[PDB]
């Protein structure tokens, strides 16, 4: 099935949740629609370089490893699944 | 020692027959040419490692291009770097 | 008569227990899809190893977490307790990611 | 009959050969990764360049220094995010002031 | 006599400054400041005259990033006059 | 001789950066976080130097310092 | 023939001294790599486990487990401004985030 | 099969050392190994980078000595510098 417009399956509870943990206490009603824009972003910008050293290695599996190097290459490395 | 000015000097003649560039600025670009080919060398390096590989070819350096340069300059490169390797292995 | 919080009590009690656990806070499947739509634009017929679907979840809830922390400071400082997009627009263009 | 002749690139394909060589990248270097590698600096050159050309008659000069460079580096989104961490001597910024900080 | 309501003054010196490119900081202040400062570390180091001028290019760019934070974040607080705690706020989100 | 980085210069600095208003502890504030950037600058600096065992702290040096921690300079290379 | 003992032995350290020397020479970072630095790298990767271990072990003791798990490594982490600093960017798997509530939100 | 290579021991080793009455799950076993590998590529890279400044072509102490210098931080220079100086001092006396 061609997938689309799944970026709604961040649910508004979820970014909630996840500024509870930051420290957040009172949440606006625009901040939805702008995190689900930056993490879109964001997700693009690291499966990008993650297809990019699947594509090289001339398989079609994109393995851990790739993305952790791809976040390595962004300046957060991951500590915990490089095996 | 040895730098990359006489090479700027004509890629500028080429692009901007009319135009002249100071000392300053060629100083600069030859620090420029420098830095992008350490990232692009180094990028082929751990590429090449990662593979368990041992020998940068043209696709290493290519996926490096690609790496490193955001948006349209990465295809306008990539096109580029194939278009110079098919013109030097046909001729 | 009914128990009833003020407002902000129920919001500290979530923020001490979501500071003390450390589940994954977004739900795995509707993440999952989101990342195959994402890489299908790229190169078509992709599979993706289910512990790297889990690594790219870690580092989008840590990504987030960090943005939420640093949005926190700039509203605090506007003398105000509400985050707004104003906020989260300005932690990042001072971060440099923008 | 040199290989920049042969690609008909105009950076030396034989300096960066050397350079790849003595730097220790690899064990080994293919013999198009030079090529190519010389093909995408010459590019990126041009297109700096090129923009700095245009800047630089944008303000009645037949030369280039470096705050026409910082200009066309700043002024392009695609080269400005390569060049994010980079100052540039003698380049000042942007001319660029708050719309708030305007009077009325 | 003639005198400019204050504000202007200020944006002919923000035209002015951002249209040249020379050193904002006196020289001769500034090599004596790294002097000062490297003595700690090693006692009898001299500088070649071009790392010095490397030095205060780096600061003085640093700086007018820095200011460049500062004020988005001043602005951010609805007010126009940058403070010490404008600059902490930079800092503390720039990660350092 | 910190306080050789005269209030004008930095108000000048400022100018630059676009900013209209400047308090009056913005000053002191401004010498601390230039003495610890200087001190971190420099820290490397004279490290790479003490490693050749030169006395004299050559550009290339300061301009290593800097590229380790991200702020590359171009111009001086070398 | 001789009864040969690890270099880790003649060093004093736990750390595999040839697992070091083997990976400076298989990773391309030099030519020829000297006899002194696989033992200097070795000796100072397990003074940084030693010390981040330590701290863990603390971390896990104050809250009355007996076993350390990502989020004791966490809490030793950031809690060490040195070793904060040194792994300032680096983000742990199954590692939360320090107890830490802004002033100004408790009410007043 | 395939044999994979892994710090697991060896940083088990010096837990009994410091803490005689600590385990350690898995998953802590995993990022004390990502850990230690990523020091040492930090260590490794910096000190290639600094001996290739040089025109040197070899890693000697020197160059770990100095890649400690720049990399820790404060505090963990001076007890790293003087770990590695007593290691090295006392493998070659013998």
């Amino acid at each position: 099935k061609v997938l689309r417009d799944n970026i709604q399956g961040i649910t508004k509870p979820a970014i909630r949740r996840l500024a509870r943990r930051g420290g957040v206490k009172r949440i606006s009603g625009l901040i939805y629609e702008e995190t689900r824009g930056v993490l879109k972003v964001f997700l693009e910008n690291v499966i990008r370089d993650a297809v990019t050293y699947t594509e090289h290695a001339k398989r079609k599996t994109v393995t851990a490893m790739d993305v952790v190097y791809a976040l390595k290459r962004q300046g957060r490395t991951l500590y915990g699944f490089g095996g | 020692k040895e730098s990359y000015s006489i090479y700027v000097y004509k890629v500028l003649k080429q692009v901007h027959p009319d135009t002249g560039i100071s000392s300053k600025a060629m100083g600069i670009m030859n620090s420029f040419v420098n830095d992008i080919f350490e990232r692009i060398a180094g990028e082929a390096s751990r590429l090449a490692h990662y593979n368990k590989r041992s020998t940068i070819t043209s696709r290493e350096i290519q996926t490096a291009v690609r790496l490193l340069l955001p948006g349209e300059l990465a295809k306008h490169a990539v096109s580029e770097g194939t278009k110079a390797v098919t013109k030097y292995t046909s001729a | 008569k009914p128990h009833r919080y003020r407002p902000g009590t129920v919001a500290l009690r979530e923020i001490r227990r979501y500071q003390k656990s450390t589940e994954l806070l977004i739900r795995k499947l509707p993440f999952q899809r989101l990342v195959r739509e994402i890489a299908q634009d790229f190169k078509t017929d992709l599979r993706f190893q289910s512990s790297a679907v889990m690594a790219l979840q870690e580092a989008c809830e840590a990504y987030l977490v960090g943005l939420f922390e640093d949005t926190n400071l700039c509203a605090i400082h506007a003398k105000r307790v509400t985050i707004m997009p104003k906020d989260i627009q300005l932690a990042r263009r001072i971060r440099g990611e923008r | 009959k040199t290989r920049s002749s042969r690609a008909g690139l105009q950076f030396p394909v034989g300096r960066v050969h050397r350079l790849l060589r003595k730097g220790n990248y690899s064990e080994r270097v293919g013999a198009g990764a030079p090529v190519y590698l010389a093909a995408v600096l010459e590019y990126l050159t041009a297109e700096i360049l090129e923009l700095a050309g245009n800047a630089a008659r944008d303000n009645k000069k037949t030369r280039i220094i470096p705050r026409h460079l910082q200009l066309a580096i700043r002024n392009d989104e695609e080269l400005n995010k390569l060049l994010g961490r980079v100052t540039i001597a003698q380049g000042g910024v942007l001319p660029n002031i708050q719309a708030v900080l305007l009077p009325k």
